């Protein structure tokens, strides 16, 4: 898979499997207005249509994102693992998407999430 | 009036940043350490380093002037 | 004199996935972004690949053979798309009502709205390709024929692709191979051009012109019989076009008047088509077919008969050019960049020789009524031509850094003018400022005197002009032409020049183009903006290896921003900075070319004609009168027919509306990258990074500001697309709407 | 002008028409006092800022003006 | 002194690894102003305009480092 | 119309002249020494704190602010 | 006093100019075996007689651009080039090989002067050195 | 004319000297490093300040810096 490895460098591949949604999605994603209307905030409550998936979205990829650069920074193989995307990272980081929030939250505990300010590096004043 | 009212708040923002980065790496950064030996308006530092054109504070003061203007338009 | 090397390089997927293999420098690996743009822009850069003349010139030549595929895909999905979407069969039955349109749009997010009603029941996207105009004249009556024809260049696209393949990998030409120009020449001389030119003509002649003909007399697509049909009955070939009783043996007999027939020299417009005389066209390249299949029996060959480029140039010195053409033959046939140096400048040229001569000799049935096509057709071999003429002067200053060597170039003419190039660009330079001034300077001139309220005093056919008493001259020869100085041609070759004035529908086809004041300083704007970006181009040849500032130029290289603020300030002196604002002045020369084209052809030329003869313009002639002053420009053109986009919201042009836009957003996003440099946002960046230290997220590939080079590459890019997005647009929606 | 256009070029060109005066009869018979230089790094872009900023509120103020007491 | 393989932060000030941290290559010359080189993981912005890379290695001085 | 236009770029160029010389001041009269730990000092301290997020907030407004009027178009 | 024989040469419009005759110009010598073309600096082509040659220029920057091509452009690497600066007044002054060896090389005799007891970084603080003429570097 | 410093960080790569287009720098012997030589700047009467020296110097941040100082006919490389 020399050839493959060559196409898997290719990052759009991606964009297709964006279009693939379409089989299972464009199913149930007839009109879709549920309960955009209906808040009790005490008045006027039409502001409360799903803004919150968002971030959701967005946590599960940046978290498995992040986990794909720093499993890749243990590897020691820098320059490889930047310019073709390696199997085991993508595919570990973005198939525990749904678990990918969870994990962060385990990593936020855990103080995992935040590195040293003493150990960043910081420009001269 | 909601939009053009976030759109002056980007404008704020974005103009501000280019006139508080240029006044605090006004001294220096990590591409020009020592930025305060050379003053506050100088060319560059010639094509080393990668590249050191509109460096200095008096460029920041120069490329905050087009976003004035603009978030005035 | 063939010449072979037998599988010079292993055919391997290993390679593809190590990137940035083809360079030393990117062989070992990516440590920061600036890698990766590096990887592309050096791509195709085979000479800093390897300096072996015979490797590059064999992955040029299998370079070519990859191109001629891609445009072969390109060029079938022309026909395939002519032949399953679109509307050509309904367009080939009513060619006068309805309006040619491909590309279906996919019902979707609202987009459908752009399949606008074309006529013929049929909705979709208007093209102004005039592909349908061509597939006429081609002699095309059935979806099939253009079906076939796609599958044609598929078969091709593949067979290009194999020989790419083969003729790099399996047997590569040796170096003396590609150097034999002399035969090379005799064979693109006749073989391509004389024969393909020939060839045609026999199309011509036995498919298009006897179908064609029925098409005047209505027969309609269905009852006209097919093309070989008319090859199975030679009495069909005969009882068009009475001259085939004796066929073949005037020819060879030397009779020739005989085929006069149907090798006619009409010269003018068959009034219900609109186009050229193909009986015209076909004796046209029967002519140019001969001339060329001779013209290739001129270079010395294996037959000892012929010439020497070698010797001929060679043999042509002069009093003022010392050893003249001696050492040009080396050059051309050792430095690739010199010959693309050369064939860009032509190529170019003729482009734009195409646009000047397709508009007013409209060589294909309805084009000329279809004034968005013939906007189209026009303005876009204006800008390819443009473009190409621009890189002529690129790889003219990379010939002079890379492949010039000054022991094989000693008072010669290369040499020669190299040393008085601060004579050459000194006039050049003064040639602009006084176009400069005499052009524009006008203009100022009169929207100064107007406001003013003095317009007695402005420049102007009414007021004081500036005639051009030579282009009219010249107009009055070429309408009595006929009779005369062309007896053996009927009419005159184009009615742009004076004559009857040509209609088709109710619309104007051609009619003469009259040439007044407001013409003549337009003229001379155009003079003005070619002359300065010719100074761009040329004094960034002659000054690409050496200057007065910067000596040892030619050691830093065709492609490097600068020598450092020293000196004042060395920022662009490089050739490549020199094709930088090259572009610029392409774009700003040619942008007034075809604002001129525009406004002139609806003011003075297009428009309806009424059955009486009386002429409307769709500008109503406001040209002579409001095309020399700005504001007159800023109103009666920009003003005026920008309200076609701007309000083709809810339309079928819609998409015009919002591409409008799109292009303005490119256009100052563009000014984002010209207007500052890489010190800046360095600096930016590293505030940015430090964010992700924080958090642990920093890339390993580390974020570097785009180069000084990039950053200006990337900012004409933008400048030029949004700068043509926008006429495009604009163009588009203004011809559309009104014919 | 000053803002895309950089100084190398235009130093080059002003050394041509240096040249051109010196070479140029009558004409040399005048010989300028100050050296003919193109301007500082600093220098255009100063001078294209304020090109570009008296173009930006020239061209908006005779808009507004005429807009609005053209139409009250 | 500092060992060869030591990982080490660096306290300069003005270096581009600066609070980041380095790998001391080796000790040289005896009595010297700058003996300790250091090895970084990442490079610097040093080059001409249009370089793939920087530079990985420079010379220190033992008072400004710090080991880890 | 005409004084409220006035009075506004007039505003805007003080604003940006304000942040020029406050950039002057870091590079031709701050002193380490005398504004050492204060709060004056303690900017450049985490000037990439400041500017990593101003350059967020434009970002987030930039794309969204700008996204509306595109979707709206 | 010293000379060799000018380079033959048809001549360019990058040469010389009032400067020459009014401030000041250079001159360039050196020797090479045999007649072969080199590249002007103020462009063109010329050819060095074989032996001495001498050529005056209007600038330092360009007898150095052409001292380097003398030495990297020649199988023979001419590296005998001599460059003087020559005053209307008469007065000639060495320059290129100042010392007698090329800067490349340390050579003892030279002074050290430009260098500086201290770290880049260690420059003091513009206010320290506040309305007195003297910058940070000095 | 310009000014031209060379610091104790140098390390005599001597990289700067040749770089140089109007032979402003030379090398003379030093106890500071290991190569046993400095870099200094006799000749800057004659330093236009295309700054090609600093691109050349390998240290961290640059041993030799180039403070462009009052333009002179020389310094600002004019053959007029
Ligand atoms: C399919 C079998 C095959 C294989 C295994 C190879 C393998 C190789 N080739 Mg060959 N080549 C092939 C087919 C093949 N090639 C064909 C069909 C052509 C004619 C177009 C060429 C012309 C060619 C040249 C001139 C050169 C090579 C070189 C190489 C070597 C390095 C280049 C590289 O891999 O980076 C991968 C690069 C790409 C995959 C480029 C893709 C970018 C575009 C968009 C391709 C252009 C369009 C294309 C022609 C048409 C595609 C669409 C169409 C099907 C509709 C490598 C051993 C180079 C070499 O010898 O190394 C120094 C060399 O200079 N090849
Ligand atoms: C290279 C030039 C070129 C260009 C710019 C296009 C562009 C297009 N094609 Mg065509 N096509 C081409 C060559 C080209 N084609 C050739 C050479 C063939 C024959 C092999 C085809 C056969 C073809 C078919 C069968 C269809 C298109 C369709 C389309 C449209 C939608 C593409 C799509 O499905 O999304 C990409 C999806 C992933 C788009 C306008 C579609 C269309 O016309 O709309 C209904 C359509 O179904 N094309
Ligand atoms: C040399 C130039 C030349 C070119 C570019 C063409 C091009 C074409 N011809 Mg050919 N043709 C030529 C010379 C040429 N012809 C000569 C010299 C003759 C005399 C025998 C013919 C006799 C001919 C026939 C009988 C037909 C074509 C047809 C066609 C078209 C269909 C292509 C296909 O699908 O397969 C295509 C436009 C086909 C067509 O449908 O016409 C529009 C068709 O059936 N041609
Ligand atoms: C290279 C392109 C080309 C090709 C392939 C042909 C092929 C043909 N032509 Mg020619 N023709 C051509 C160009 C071409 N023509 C040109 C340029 C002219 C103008 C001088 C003519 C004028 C011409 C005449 C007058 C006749 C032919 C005829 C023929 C056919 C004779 C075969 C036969 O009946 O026995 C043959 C299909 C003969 C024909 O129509 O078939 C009976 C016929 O008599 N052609
Ligand atoms: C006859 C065809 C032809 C050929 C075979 C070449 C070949 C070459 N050129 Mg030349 N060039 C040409 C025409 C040609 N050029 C013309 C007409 C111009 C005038 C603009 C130029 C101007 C030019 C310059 C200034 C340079 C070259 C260089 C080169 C060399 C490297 C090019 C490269 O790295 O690709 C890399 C290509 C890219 C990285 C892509 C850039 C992005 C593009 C082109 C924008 C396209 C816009 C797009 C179509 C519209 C936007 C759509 C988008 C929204 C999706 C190579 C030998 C370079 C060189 O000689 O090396 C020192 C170089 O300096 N060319
Ligand atoms: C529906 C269409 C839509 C689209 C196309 C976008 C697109 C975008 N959003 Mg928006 N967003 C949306 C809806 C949308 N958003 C809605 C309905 C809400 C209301 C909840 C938000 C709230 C929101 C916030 C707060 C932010 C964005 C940001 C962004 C930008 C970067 C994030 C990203 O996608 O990169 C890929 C993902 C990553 C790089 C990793 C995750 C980055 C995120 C967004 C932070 C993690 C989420 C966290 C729980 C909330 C932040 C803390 C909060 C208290 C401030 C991107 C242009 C970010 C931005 O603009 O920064 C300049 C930003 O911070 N969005
Ligand atoms: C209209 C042109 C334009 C645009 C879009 C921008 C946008 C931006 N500027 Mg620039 N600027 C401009 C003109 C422009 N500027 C000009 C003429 C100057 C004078 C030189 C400057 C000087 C300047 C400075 C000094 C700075 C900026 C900064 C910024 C960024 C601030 C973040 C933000 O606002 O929101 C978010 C981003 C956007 C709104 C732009 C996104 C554009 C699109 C449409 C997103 C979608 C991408 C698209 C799908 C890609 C497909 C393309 C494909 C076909 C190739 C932003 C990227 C600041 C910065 O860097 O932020 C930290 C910064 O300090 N600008
Ligand atoms: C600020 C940026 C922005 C935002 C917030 C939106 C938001 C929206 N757009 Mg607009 N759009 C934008 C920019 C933006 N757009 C730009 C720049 C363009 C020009 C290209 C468009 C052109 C456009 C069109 C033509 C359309 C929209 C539509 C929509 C709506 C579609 C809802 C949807 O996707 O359902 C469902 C999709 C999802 C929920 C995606 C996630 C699905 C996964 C599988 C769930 C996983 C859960 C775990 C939504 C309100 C559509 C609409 O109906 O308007 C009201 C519509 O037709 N947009
Ligand atoms: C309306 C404006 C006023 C019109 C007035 C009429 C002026 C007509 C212009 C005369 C051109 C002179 C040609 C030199 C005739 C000529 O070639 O002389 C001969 C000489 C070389 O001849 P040789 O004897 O060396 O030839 C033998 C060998 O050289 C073999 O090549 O060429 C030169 O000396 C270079 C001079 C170039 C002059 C640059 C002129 C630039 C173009 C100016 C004209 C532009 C008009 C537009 C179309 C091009
Ligand atoms: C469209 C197209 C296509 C197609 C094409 C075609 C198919 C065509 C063609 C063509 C052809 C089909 C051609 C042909 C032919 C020919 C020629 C060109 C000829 C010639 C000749 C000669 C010149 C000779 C003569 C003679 C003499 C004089 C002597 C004796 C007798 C003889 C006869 C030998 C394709 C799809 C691919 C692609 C796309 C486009
Ligand atoms: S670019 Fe920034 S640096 Fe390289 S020169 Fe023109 S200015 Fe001095």
């Amino acid at each position: 898979m020399d050839g493959l490895k060559s196409f898997l460098s290719t990052a759009p591949v991606m964009i297709m499997a964006l279009l693939t949604f379409t089989a299972g999605i464009l199913i149930e994603f007839n009109a879709f207005y549920p309960d955009l209307l209906f808040h009790p905030c005490s008045c006027a409550g039409d502001f409360l249509i799903p803004s919150i998936i968002f971030l959701y979205i967005a946590g599960w990829i940046g978290w498995v994102g992040r986990s794909y650069l720093i499993e890749i920074r243990e590897s020691k193989n820098p320059e490889m693992q930047e310019v073709v995307i390696n199997v085991p990272l993508a595919i570990k980081k973005m198939l525990g998407g749904f678990l990918w929030p969870l994990a962060a939250v385990g990593e936020y505990t855990s103080g995992k999430l935040v590195m040293k300010d003493s150990e960043i590096p910081t420009s001269p004043r | 009036d909601f939009l053009v009212h976030h759109a002056i708040a980007l404008g704020l923002h974005t103009t501000a940043l280019i006139l508080i980065k240029g006044a605090l790496d006004a001294r220096g950064s990590k591409l020009m350490p020592d930025k305060k030996d050379f003053g506050y308006s100088f060319p560059c530092d010639g094509p080393g380093r990668g590249g050191t054109c509109d460096i200095s504070a008096w460029d920041a003061f120069y490329l905050a002037m087009f976003w004035m203007l603009n978030t005035l338009g | 004199k063939v010449s072979v090397d037998n599988n010079p390089v292993p055919t391997s997927f290993e390679k593809w996935g190590k990137p940035g293999h083809f360079d030393r420098t990117l062989a070992r690996g990516p440590k920061t972004t600036t890698w990766i743009w590096n990887l592309h822009a050096n791509a195709h850069d085979f000479d800093s690949q390897t300096s072996d003349l015979e490797d590059v010139s064999r992955k040029i030549f299998s370079a070519h053979f990859g191109h001629l595929a891609v445009v072969f895909v390109w060029l079938s999905g022309m026909y395939f798309h002519g032949a399953k979407f679109s509307n050509y069969e309904g367009w080939l039955a009513d060619p006068t009502h309805i309006k040619p349109s491909a590309q279906v749009v996919w019902p979707i997010v609202g987009q459908g709205i752009l399949n606008g009603d074309v006529g013929g029941g049929f909705h979709g996207i208007q093209i102004t390709s005039g592909l349908f105009y061509l597939w006429r004249a081609s002699g095309f009556t059935d979806s099939y024929q253009l079906y076939c024809t796609a599958i044609g260049g598929l078969v091709m696209a593949a067979l290009m692709l194999f020989a790419g393949w083969f003729h790099y990998h399996v047997k590569a030409p040796k170096l003396e191979w590609f150097q034999n120009v002399e035969s090379m020449m005799n064979h693109h001389l006749a073989g391509l051009l004389g024969l393909g030119s020939l060839g045609w003509a026999g199309h011509q002649i036995h498919v298009s012109m006897p179908i064609n003909k029925l098409l005047d007399a209505g027969v309609a697509p269905k009852d006209i019989p097919l093309p070989h049909e008319f090859i199975l009955e030679p009495s069909k070939m005969a009882e068009l076009y009475p001259s085939f009783a004796q066929g073949l043996t005037p020819f060879f007999t030397l009779n020739w008047g005989v085929y006069s027939d149907f090798l006619t020299f009409k010269g003018g417009l068959n009034p219900v088509t609109g186009g050229l005389w193909l009986s015209d066209t076909a004796h046209h390249h029967l002519a140019i077919a001969v001339l060329f299949i001779i013209a290739g029996h001129m270079y010395r060959t294996n037959w000892g008969i012929g010439h020497s480029m070698k010797e001929i140039l060679e043999a042509h010195k002069g009093p003022f050019t010392g050893e003249g053409h001696k050492g040009l033959y080396e050059i051309l046939t050792t430095s690739w960049h010199a010959q693309l140096a050369i064939n860009l400048a032509l190529l170019g040229s003729l482009t734009i020789i195409v646009a000047q001569h397709m508009y007013a000799m409209p060589p294909y049935p309805y084009q000329a009524i279809d004034y968005a096509t013939q906007l189209s057709l026009f303005t876009h071999h204006m800008w390819i031509g443009g473009f190409l003429i621009v890189g002529a002067g690129a790889h003219g200053a990379i010939f002079m850094v890379r492949d010039y060597d000054p022991a094989k170039n000693v008072n010669n003419l290369l040499d020669r003018m190299l040393r008085h190039r601060d004579a050459i660009i000194s006039h050049l330079n003064w040639v602009c400022i006084f176009l400069g001034f005499h052009s524009f300077g006008l203009y100022i001139h009169n929207d100064t005197m107007r406001a003013l309220g003095r317009p007695q005093d402005m420049f102007s056919d009414t007021a004081i002009q500036l005639q051009p008493i030579f282009a009219q001259w010249v107009q009055h020869l070429h309408t009595l032409a006929p009779g005369a100085t062309a007896p053996n041609a009927l009419a005159t070759a184009s009615y742009a020049f004076g004559g009857e004035t040509i209609a088709v529908a109710g619309k104007v086809a051609m009619m003469p183009i009259t040439l007044g004041t407001a013409d003549f300083m337009v003229h001379h704007i155009h003079a003005f903006t070619i002359h300065v970006t010719a100074l761009i181009l040329l004094k960034g040849v002659l000054y690409a290896r050496s200057s007065r500032l910067v000596p040892d130029k030619a050691n830093l290289g065709f492609r490097f921003p600068c020598d450092g603020p020293g000196r004042g300030g060395t920022c662009q002196v490089s050739g490549w900075d020199h094709v930088f604002l090259g572009l610029f002045w392409m774009y700003n020369s040619l942008s007034i070319v075809i604002f001129h084209f525009s406004w002139k052809m609806q003011s003075d030329v297009w428009g309806t004609v009424s059955p009486d003869g009386s002429v409307t313009h769709v500008t109503l002639g406001n040209f002579a009168q409001s095309a020399i002053t700005i504001n007159g420009w800023l109103r009666d053109f920009l003003w005026a027919q920008a309200a076609n986009v701007i309000n083709s919201y809810g339309s079928a042009l819609s998409a015009y509306g919002i591409m409008f836009l799109a292009g303005h957003f490119v256009f100052a996003f563009s000014l984002m990258f010209l207007f500052s440099g890489r010190g800046y946002w360095q600096e930016l960046i590293e505030s940015i990074v430090w964010a992700h230290n924080k958090l642990n997220v920093a890339p390993a590939i580390q974020p570097r500001a785009l180069s000084i080079i990039q950053g200006r590459a990337v900012g004409v890019a933008h400048y030029l697309l949004g700068g043509i997005v926008t006429t495009w647009a604009f163009f588009l929606a203004r011809s559309l709407s009104i014919g | 002008m000053f803002l895309i256009s950089w100084r190398g070029y235009w130093q080059e060109l002003i050394e041509t028409i240096v040249w051109a005066h010196e070479r140029t009869p009558l004409a040399n018979l005048v010989r300028w006092k100050d050296k003919p230089v193109a301007l500082s790094i600093v220098q255009a872009r100063l001078v294209g800022l304020a090109h570009f900023t008296v173009g930006y509120v020239l061209t908006y103020a005779a808009f507004l003006i005429a807009s609005t007491a053209g139409k009250f | 002194a500092l060992n060869r393989g030591d990982k080490v932060r660096i306290k300069r000030t003005e270096s581009y690894w600066y609070g980041d941290v380095g790998t001391v290559a080796s000790v040289e010359k005896s009595g010297i102003l700058y003996p300790v080189i250091v090895r970084f993981d990442r490079v610097n912005y040093n080059g001409f305009s249009g370089s793939a890379s920087g530079v990985n290695t420079n010379n220190f001085a033992e008072n400004e480092l710090e080991l880890v | 119309a005409a004084l409220y236009t006035h009075h506004q770029y007039i505003a805007g160029f003080l604003m940006v002249g304000a942040f020029a010389h406050g950039a002057i001041f870091f590079v031709r009269d701050y002193d380490p020494v005398a504004n050492k730990d204060n709060v004056l000092a303690r900017m450049l301290e985490h000037k990439e704190a400041l500017i990593s997020h101003l350059s967020w907030v434009s970002l987030f407004l930039g794309f969204h602010t700008l996204g509306l009027y595109v979707h709206n178009d | 006093e010293l000379s060799g024989q000018p380079p033959k040469f048809g001549g360019s419009t990058g040469g010389l100019l009032s400067k020459a005759n009014r401030e000041e110009k250079y001159a360039i010598t050196w020797t090479s075996a045999s007649e072969q073309v080199f590249e002007m600096p103020t462009g063109g082509a010329a050819i060095m007689n074989e032996g001495e040659n001498l050529l005056y220029l209007a600038r330092k920057e360009q007898c150095l651009a052409l001292g380097t091509q003398l030495r990297t452009k020649f199988k023979p690497k001419i590296q005998d080039y001599k460059i003087y600066r020559v005053y209307p007044s008469g007065e000639v002054q060495y320059l290129h090989p100042a010392d007698g060896v090329f800067p490349e090389k340390v050579n003892e005799g030279r002074e050290a002067q430009g260098t500086k007891t201290r770290r880049i970084g260690q420059n003091p603080e513009p206010v320290t050195i506040k309305f007195s003429g003297k910058a940070p570097y000095e | 004319s310009h000014s031209v410093k060379i610091y104790d960080t140098c390390i005599g790569c001597t990289q700067c000297v040749r770089a140089c287009p109007l032979d402003v720098l030379e090398m003379v012997p030093w106890d500071g490093c290991k190569a046993a030589q400095i870099a200094s700047s006799p000749r800057t009467e004659d330093c236009v300040g295309c700054k090609r020296c600093e691109t050349a110097c390998p240290t961290d941040f640059l041993s030799i810096r180039v403070y462009l100082g009052a333009e002179t006919t020389r310094s600002m490389g004019l053959a007029y």
